């Protein structure tokens, strides 16, 4: 329970989370210059309104 | 005087012919270990200074002598292993052990917090290569990955801590300079300042939590039971705890109170698991958690008695646990599986080794005063001044320390060995030499260990 | 910190060539070891027998790292002096910014155990 | 732990269908024995044999950490109660002893006269 | 000791299996070949 | 099937061929290594080394303070009134308020 | 928005509860729209049919994270004395991080995030002191 | 103030027009011409109103480097129509 | 072996060997003479 | 004389390397010469020999 | 290709010189677009479908990058009207300046082109010309170090190491790992720029040399982890030792001189009362190390990539700076820690 | 090799009365050896057919390496009587393809530098005939052929021009009697159906070889062993509108740079795809590579070695 499963678990949790959040950036947006440029319009809109610098 | 003879040991192995190698690496390291015992043992009223800070001095470090003593002892054990491999890789390997010992000389001598840390992490890379190559067992990569996953995630918080302290108060560099020390006022910003300095040495000094770093490195051994002595040096490599608690934060030790409690169950529950396990190396690996947990209990109390017991225990464990790994090496080189149930029977095949089994197992217990009793007894007497209830928890540990040694003995005293056709030859001349060169320094420290337990003693 | 009364073209200033240069320094010897080390692994990548005993183009490898390293250390001895000089001159000119406090035996709390 | 009398001549079928099953026990036993016997009585062996029963025995304890325990049930939380529980238990033991000691130092002296230690 | 099964698990595709990426085939060893089939290929006059 | 991997090696000599040896390959070098140079480090560093571990390095004023304390006990008892301890480091220093 | 984040450090100074919950949903809802904005660019099948469903699964949940974190902050303010504590808003982060496993039926991902969200949100309330600054000029 | 409210607006409209796609890769390069055209007018008004005289050569140089990109990038577009049948954003191979 | 089937390198270059051994000495003289000049410059300035 | 140089080419380097370390660390004493005769702890006016402490 | 390949290569060298030695705003504008015309022919080279796709994806992202940069130049005429590269003098133009330079570099939001451009490059000679190209936008950022807002630089530096640290975990392509270490290192670049503009130039020196040592050792043709696997036994075993010195140095390890940037970037930041950001830097840097952790196992282990075909003839590549530079890349932390002053 | 801007250039004092003439398609018996030896009047250099010992013969030093060190359990005698269960079959063919790629790279380098008529005995474009005939009967697994095609698609496309003149020899089905007449105990007792399938597959392989704008010429057994008839046909027939005719500045130099080093051309030959027949084991290959280092051939460098030459250390 403790020395092998539970006391380990804390950082294997962060390993499993890092490997799961890896797919949301690597496997996401399969090709297409359309999909990459569409996200660039949003980043300008965030910088103008949300993360406001005049 | 300890700079550029170990660096001069580097071209020795490359230049020497294929017939020699092992004869040169051992003989030109034993005379180097003689000079460490010759010069470093001298002390004045307080801490000296050998040179300007590239490598500084000794304050409470006879632990440097132990590394110089293991400088040829690792080469003794890896003789049957790496005998069938390439001659160029033999020259490559000995230099990697030398490089480990090179940075280990540096870390103990240098009285810095900045130069110490980067060479404390410079011992991590050679061990990584030593573990992940020549590993006899499968999934040795998990022993390599978690070696740098647990340590570096705890130690990189030192960069944000140590540089922060020197930006506020003078400079950490010279340490004897660092007596500009202001008492920590116990603020919420100072909470993580204390934690980041400790968590780096909560990994190499194994607690109950974050302790899985150790047994995986021992079960998936670097080399059989030969390069495990370097991992014993990494256990005592967390001696920065002696310096951080004393200098950087003496006032605020309210946060030390939960960490003693966490290591208090890192005494009983770490010894309970070390009773049923099948691997003979793991029965040393989990016992090494408990004996090094004694120091973590001691240091955080910060009483003068605990420092006397701790510094003794750092030297005590460095020669007793490493000796037990040499016994595990002698069993693994014959059977080629570290199963305790399978390898059963001494005296019928190994008569002389059985006496060396006793002088190594019983040292886990408090024998007639070697260094282990002197190490333990001062810590137990220090915990009573902290709190009266401690000996009830500490007394259970004293029972299971007998369940360490005798259980290792009984499972080897049972005379059978029916399935075993091997282990026909008793022992080599170098095999019994490992048993002597580990135990006889412990036997010589029975007489006067004044130059062992010495933080102002 | 940043450059103020200094200009580019020719790396040392020549106008501030007063400080003595590094003569047979341990810093020069370590780069000399790296110059030798670069003359060891060149026989390892390009397959040549014996790193210690091989072809003698290593003399170029030793000299180049020493030559570049000498002027690099000359830049180090210059820039550290100027950074210190501008620091000392700032205290001497303003005086009000850097305050001095002397002679104190102030009471502090004593810790138990 | 055994509850009634020591089980050896108690509770058994009187030579029914179990006799065919008991004969099957010796068939598998001798099958593993004969391959052991062939790899034992030769002088040209020299070396400890594998025996897969003990190899899988070590693998059952050392490995099977994350292939197992993938359904983290309420029983694992009950095991966690024995995990974190005792660590928080001593927090109300050591602190109560310390606040008893520290108050005795300041008001109504309880310190020893011949205490040169620590 | 590492074997052929360990190399297949760390095979050149996507490192770890994913539900989104499965049709993503591994590239050729050296210099990719274009789809040369179906082109203009010499226009005719009448 | 691997067609290249199946080639196991199992050769533990120890006694068969060299008769008396600590390690394999070259018996003449083995006697000079396993029995000579290992034992010179076993003799010099452990026996002649033991005359440096605890035997006369003076060592942080352990025996020096005995001659220092004995002359100070007789001095402050015959001439002085307090018995060697009363106030530490500060005789009438600057007060807190 | 920077104007909404500056309002977040003025309402807990008093004892206003009904406007504090709306201030947290305006941050969480907008931050929910930011995360969902990238998800539109990940090839949405059938435009303005499942793309609206992809916004509806993220923006509603993230605002509900802010809603519970907003509500539990007010419950912890009324019950027990001493308003400024890191432990006081640690339970608020735990309850706010509890419904991460409410998006999908698993009860394990949300339970693992309960300790992580509870500690990280407590650090924000720890960051009211001078010793914690994310961005600096000199 | 008055004119700059339209020519800056025309730049932002073309900025959307570049990054928005309907599979045609020719239209993106056509908008790159418009982007340089909008930059040409915005630079012209700043130099002509505030009589610089020296800076008048700068949009002429800008006009040269406008056509430098809008030809060498256009030549790569032809290479897509050599390897593949017709130019499309959807027609890709890279991962 | 005797370097059979046309050896690519036997190393009797003397063109590259003469320059590598040459310019290194030219670097040695250039560094010491400027160091001797700087030693005179350090004494003259201060 | 002729056989010793070929057989023991590396055997001399390590003890000679110790001598190099014995000499280099000794030469660091001249760098630390501040308050050698000064500072009241072991200070005494030496007459037969110049600079007692090294 | 004869002299014309060298002339094209020399105009990239000359192109960055116009960026370096400059005072005029349209002069650096030319310097960026001098590179745009000159990288593309080396991007093509071997007449590939991948090369055509990479160059078009490279151009359409970086042509828009320059035109966004020219907008910042024109707003510098709308307000103030001074054409000297020192300050933007605007809270609006500074936004369109930093984000345009982020497009040319491997910074967080405009990173999507970087891995797919690196895959389409035919040879190792062309792979250098992206790591060396990043000197040009960095040189401008050093010139305009004030008047640029923290809220839209430091957010782009923090996110880039986050997406860089997770962007190479699900990748086996050797080009793709180097492309995401590029995104990872750019976060360490721009984080220094407000907290003293110095050390950003030294961070380039460490990065450019350490990346050039990789591809010159990748002259023995390898595109995947499994293709670089057959190198331990079929090819030379000493080559695996020297790549080990470059793999481990790219991650944060103190015995190697790749820790020398991570030395001063944390040190300079901690001086200015910021501790919560350098903590986030070092922890995410372990994810960058983690790529090389699994990539060291291709060289340290056997891994069984034997292959029946064995090479008898010795390998003869270019190896121009493959010997001098890895010696400096492995050890310089003990050699020159005072080089901070010499560089900047 | 790198600086060709001076006197040394491609197609300079070359590519006139000098062409690659491949003599291939000998069915099973060594019939191509007689035709290549006879064609020595017009052609300057005639290379022998690649076998098991060719890889050590070229680039090494005269004498071939032993069977254990050169090709891991690879022998021509094993393929003479091919059998199932962990045999050679495919791994000898992969070694045979690597040797034939090596000899073609040397021949093309010999053609570009100093223009000479090169005669080759069975080239790369005849190798798939030798493989597919073995596949028709139960010898090679299906997955191994697809592994070969992956090497085929990469290695060939590096070379822009295939051949100038390709010689086709179609003998009678009674060629097994001619193989029995020849003094070879190993070559004898081979399958008659295998040799018949080799001639059948070659007929469908000669058609794309002729359509690839290379001058293909067919010869009979009666037309064979003629020094006058074969040489006159080679001089009269001129190569027109072929892939061999290319630009000397761009196409020829890139071909010469790729063929200059043997390791660069064979870099694509080593495939990362794991195959059980293509030798995957590293434990025995470690000692085999160590035995090659122990061997007094090369071991130390590309050219100079200890106890072999070395006039000077520098």
């Amino acid at each position: 329970l403790l020395d092998l499963i539970w006391l380990e678990a804390i950082l294997p949790k962060t390993i499993s989370l890092a490997q799961m959040k890896a797919s949301t950036l690597v496997t996401n947006q399969k090709g297409l210059i359309k999909l990459y440029f569409l996200s660039f319009l949003i980043t300008i809109l965030i910088s103008m309104i949300l993360f406001n610098f005049h | 005087k300890y700079i550029i003879p170990t660096i001069m040991l580097m071209p020795l192995t490359w230049l020497s012919k294929n017939n020699m190698i092992w004869v040169n690496s051992t003989a030109h390291s034993l005379l180097i270990s003689f000079t460490s015992l010759l010069l470093m043992n001298q002390f004045g009223d307080n801490s000296l200074n050998f040179s300007l800070l590239f490598f500084s001095d000794s304050l409470s470090t006879p632990l440097l002598i132990l590394t110089m003593w293991l400088l040829p002892l690792m080469l003794m054990a890896s003789q049957h292993h790496l005998s069938k491999e390439n001659l160029t890789r033999k020259k490559l390997f000995i230099t990697m052990l030398i490089s480990l010992q090179l940075f280990l000389i540096m870390t103990f001598t240098a009285m810095e917090l900045i130069l110490f840390y980067i060479l404390f992490e410079a011992t991590l890379v050679p061990t990584l290569i030593i573990i992940t190559r020549w590993g006899n067992q499968t999934e040795r990569l998990n022993a390599g990955l978690y070696f740098l996953f647990y340590t570096l995630a705890g130690s990189l918080p030192l960069l944000v801590a140590l540089i922060y302290i020197q930006n506020t108060v003078g400079s950490l560099n010279f340490l004897m300079l660092q007596y500009w020390v202001q008492p920590v006022h116990n603020s919420w910003s100072n909470v993580f300042m204390w934690l980041a300095c400790m968590m780096a040495f909560m990994v190499k000094m194994p607690l109950y939590g974050l302790h899985l770093w150790l047994p995986k490195a021992h079960v998936e051994a670097p080399i059989a039971g030969s390069m495990v002595l370097a991992a014993v040096l990494l256990k005592l490599g967390g001696y920065g705890m002696l310096r951080i608690t004393l200098i950087l934060n003496p006032m605020t030790d309210f946060m030390a109170y939960p960490f003693i409690m966490l290591s208090l169950w890192g005494m009983i529950m770490t010894s309970s698991i070390c009773l049923r396990q099948t691997d003979l190396k793991s029965l040393i690996a989990y016992s090494s958690v408990s004996h090094m947990a004694l120091v973590i209990v001691a240091i955080l109390i910060q009483t003068p008695w605990s420092y006397m017991g701790a510094t003794a225990l750092m030297i005590a464990h460095g020669l007793t646990s490493s000796m037990l790994f040499c016994l595990a090496n002698s069993n693994y080189e014959r059977i080629h599986s570290r199963t305790m149930i399978l390898a059963r029977g001494l005296q019928t095949l190994l008569p002389l080794m059985a006496t060396w089994w006793l002088l190594a197992s019983l040292t886990n217990l408090a024998l007639p005063p070697t260094i282990n009793l002197i190490g333990e007894l001062f810590v137990v007497m220090s915990t009573f001044s902290w709190s009266n209830i401690t000996i009830i928890l500490m007394g259970v540990n004293m029972v299971i320390t007998a369940l360490y040694s005798l259980y290792m003995l009984i499972m080897t005293q049972r005379g059978k060995y029916t399935y075993h056709i091997n282990n026909i030859s008793p022992s080599f001349t170098r095999e019994n030499a490992l048993m002597s060169l580990h135990i006889l320094p412990l036997l010589l420290l029975t007489l006067n260990p004044k130059i062992i337990l010495g933080p102002l003693y | 910190g940043r450059q103020g009364r200094a200009t580019f073209q020719f790396l040392p200033d020549e106008a501030r060539s007063l400080p003595p240069p590094k003569l047979t320094d341990p810093r020069l010897a370590f780069v000399g070891f790296l110059g030798y080390c670069s003359g060891l692994i060149d026989n390892a990548i390009r397959r040549r027998p014996v790193l210690l005993a091989g072809l003698h183009r290593q003399l170029l490898y030793i000299t180049s790292f020493v030559f570049v390293g000498y002027y690099l250390l000359k830049r180090q001895d210059y820039m550290y002096a100027v950074r210190d000089h501008d620091m000392f001159s700032y205290i001497k000119s303003h005086x009000x910014x850097x305050x001095x406090x002397x002679x104190x035996x102030x009471x502090x709390x004593x810790x138990x155990x | 732990s055994s509850l009634p009398t020591t089980l050896d001549p108690a509770e058994y079928d009187i030579s029914s269908e179990t006799r065919k099953a008991q004969a099957e026990r010796l068939a598998i036993r001798s099958r593993l024995k004969r391959e052991y016997q062939l790899q034992y009585y030769d002088p040209s062996r020299r070396g400890v044999i594998e025996d897969p029963a003990l190899v899988r025995w070590t693998y059952a304890r050392s490995a099977n950490i994350y292939p197992n325990f993938r359904p983290n049930t309420k029983t694992s939380l009950l095991g966690a109660l024995f995990g974190i529980g005792p660590l928080v238990f001593w927090y109300y033991v050591f602190k109560t002893d310390r606040d008893r000691k520290e108050k005795l130092i300041q008001e109504g002296k309880l310190d020893r006269t011949f205490n040169i230690s620590y | 000791q590492p074997d052929v099964e360990w190399a297949e698990q760390y095979g050149g595709a996507v490192m770890y299996p994913t539900k989104e990426t499965a049709h993503w085939k591994p590239p050729p060893w050296n210099d990719v070949d274009p789809p040369k089939d179906t082109l203009v290929s010499n226009l005719t006059l009448n | 099937r691997w067609q290249e991997d199946p080639e196991p090696e199992d050769e533990n000599l120890y006694e068969k061929n060299p008769d008396s040896h600590g390690y394999d390959k070259d018996p003449a070098v083995d006697i000079w290594n396993m029995r000579v140079v290992f034992f010179f480090g076993f003799s010099i560093v452990l026996v002649l080394g033991s005359t440096f571990v605890a035997y006369l390095p003076d060592y942080r004023m352990q025996e020096w303070a005995r001659r220092e304390a004995e002359r100070l006990v007789k001095y402050r008892e015959a001439h002085g009134l307090p018995i060697m301890e009363s106030n530490c480091f500060d005789p009438s220093k600057i007060q807190l308020p | 928005a920077k104007t909404v984040l500056r309002q977040y450090w003025d309402i807990p100074e008093g004892t206003e509860c009904h406007r504090k919950t709306y201030a947290t949903t305006s941050i969480g809802g907008a931050a929910g729209l930011v995360v969902s904005a990238y998800s539109v660019a990940l090839k949405t099948p059938t435009s303005f049919l499942e793309g609206v469903a992809r916004t509806g699964r993220y923006t509603f949940t993230a605002a509900a994270i802010g809603a519970i974190f907003g509500l539990t902050s007010c419950i912890s303010a009324q019950v027990r004395e001493k308003p400024d504590d890191p432990l006081n808003y640690l339970i608020g982060g735990c309850a706010g991080g509890l419904i991460l496993g409410a998006r999908t039926r698993s009860y394990g991902i949300g339970a693992a995030a309960c300790a992580y969200m509870g500690l990280t949100a407590a650090l924000v309330k720890m960051g009211q002191l001078e010793g914690w600054q994310v961005f600096a000029e000199p | 103030s008055m004119v700059y409210m339209n020519i800056m607006m025309a730049f932002t409209v073309s900025l959307v027009g570049l990054l928005m796609y309907r599979s045609h890769l020719m239209s993106s390069l056509l908008c790159l011409e418009g982007m340089m055209l909008s930059l040409f007018v915005m630079a012209a008004l700043t130099i002509l109103n505030s009589h610089f005289t020296l800076a008048s050569m700068m949009p002429i140089i800008l006009l040269v480097f406008a056509a430098c990109e809008a030809a060498l990038g256009l030549s790569l577009l032809v290479m897509v129509s050599n390897t593949y049948g017709t130019d499309y954003v959807q027609n890709l191979n890279l991962l | 072996k005797f370097y059979i089937q046309e050896p690519p390198h036997g190393s009797p270059n003397w063109l590259k060997v003469g320059l590598t051994l040459g310019t290194s000495v030219f670097l040695w003289i250039y560094l010491i003479k400027q160091h001797n000049e700087d030693v005179l410059e350090y004494k003259r300035r201060n | 004389l002729l056989q010793v140089v070929r057989d023991h080419w590396v055997h001399v380097l390590v003890p000679m390397g110790f001598v190099f370390g014995y000499y280099l660390d000794r030469k660091n004493d001249e760098k630390l010469t501040a308050f050698r005769n000064k500072s009241l702890l072991y200070k005494r006016e030496l007459k037969p020999n110049e600079e007692v402490t090294w | 290709n004869p002299i014309i390949f060298i002339i094209i290569l020399l105009t990239i060298m000359l192109g960055t010189i116009i960026v370096m030695i400059s005072s005029h705003w349209l002069l650096v504008w030319i310097g960026f677009e001098m590179n745009m015309l000159a990288i593309i022919p080396i991007m093509m080279k071997n007449h590939n479908p991948r090369a055509t796709e990479a160059s078009t994806k490279y151009f359409l992202t970086q042509s828009t990058a320059s035109m966004l940069l020219m907008m910042a130049v024109i707003i510098n005429l709308m307000f103030s009207g001074q054409w000297t590269v020192m300050k933007l003098f605007n809270p609006m133009a500074s936004m369109l300046m930093t984000m345009a330079l982020a497009m040319k570099l491997g910074m967080a939001p405009f990173h999507f082109w970087v891995p797919e451009v690196t895959q389409g490059i035919p040879l190792s000679s062309g792979l250098i010309l992206l790591t060396w190209q990043k000197l040009a936008p960095m040189s401008v950022l050093y010139q305009i170090f004030p008047s640029i807002n923290l809220n839209l630089i430091l957010t782009l530096s923090v996110l880039s190491i986050l997406i860089g640290g997770w962007g190479g975990l699900n990748q086996t392509q050797l080009r793709k790992i180097m492309a995401y270490s590029s995104i990872a290192h750019m976060g360490w670049m721009t984080a220094v720029l407000p907290y003293n503009p110095t050390m950003t130039l030294l961070n380039l020196i460490i990065y450019i040399i350490m990346t050039s040592t990789m591809f010159t050792m990748f002259m023995a043709n390898s595109t995947t982890t499994t293709l670089s696997l057959s190198h331990t036994w079929n090819k030379t075993p000493i080559m695996t030792v020297l790549i080990l010195a470059t793999l481990l140095s790219m991650g944060g390890l103190p015995p190697l001189s790749g820790f020398m940037p991570k030395w001063m970037i944390i040190q300079e930041m901690t001086k200015n009362n910021s501790i919560i950001l350098p903590t986030f830097m070092a922890i995410t840097a372990l994810l960058n190390l983690y790529f090389y952790m699994r990539l060291t196992y291709s060289t340290t282990l056997t891994m069984f990539p034997s292959t029946n075909n064995m090479k008898m003839k010795w390998q003869f590549p270019l190896m121009k700076k493959m010997t001098f530079l890895p010696t400096m890349v492995v050890l310089s932390t003990m050699m020159l820690p005072l080089t901070p002053m010499l560089s900047v | 090799p790198l600086a060709y801007i001076l006197g040394e250039k491609a197609t300079k004092k070359m590519t006139e009365k000098s062409k690659l003439i491949t003599v291939d398609g000998n069915i099973c018996s060594g019939k191509s050896k007689l035709a290549k030896e006879i064609a020595e009047k017009l052609g300057l250099k005639h290379f022998p057919e690649a076998g098991i010992h060719y890889v050590d013969s070229t680039t090494g030093d005269g004498k071939p390496l032993p069977v254990q060190f050169s090709g891991n359990c690879s022998l021509e005698k094993f393929y003479d009587d091919p059998k199932s269960n962990d045999g050679n079959s495919y791994r000898l063919q992969a070694w045979l393809y690597a040797s034939r790629l090596l000899q073609y790279a040397d021949a093309l380098e010999h053609l570009l530098s100093t223009g000479q008529g090169v005669v080759l005995e069975r080239s790369i474009y005849s190798d798939f005939v030798f493989l597919e005939a073995m596949y028709r009967q139960g010898f090679i697994r299906k997955q191994c052929v697809d592994h070969y095609n992956q090497v085929k698609k990469v290695t060939i496309c590096e070379y822009l021009p295939p051949h100038v003149v390709v010689y086709v020899d179609v003998p009678v089905p009674e060629v097994q009697s001619r193989i029995q007449k020849k003094g070879n105990p190993h070559e004898m007792k081979i399958t008659s159906a295998y040799l018949q399938d080799i001639e059948n597959a070659y007929k469908g392989t000669f058609l794309p070889e002729m359509s690839e704008k290379c001058e293909v010429l067919q010869y009979s057994a009666w037309e064979a062993q003629d020094a006058e008839k074969v040489v006159e046909d080679i001089e009269y027939l001129k190569y027109d509108k072929g892939p061999w005719l290319d630009q000397n500045d761009r196409n020829l130099h890139k071909l010469r740079m790729l063929v200059q080093d043997k390791l660069e051309v064979l870099n694509y030959t080593s495939i990362p795809v794991f195959l059980p027949e293509v030798t995957v084991g590293a434990h025995q290959s470690d000692q085999v590579f160590q035995e090659f280092t122990e061997l007094p051939g090369r071991k130390y460098r590309a050219g100079y070695n200890e106890d072999v030459g070395d006039k000077w250390i520098w």
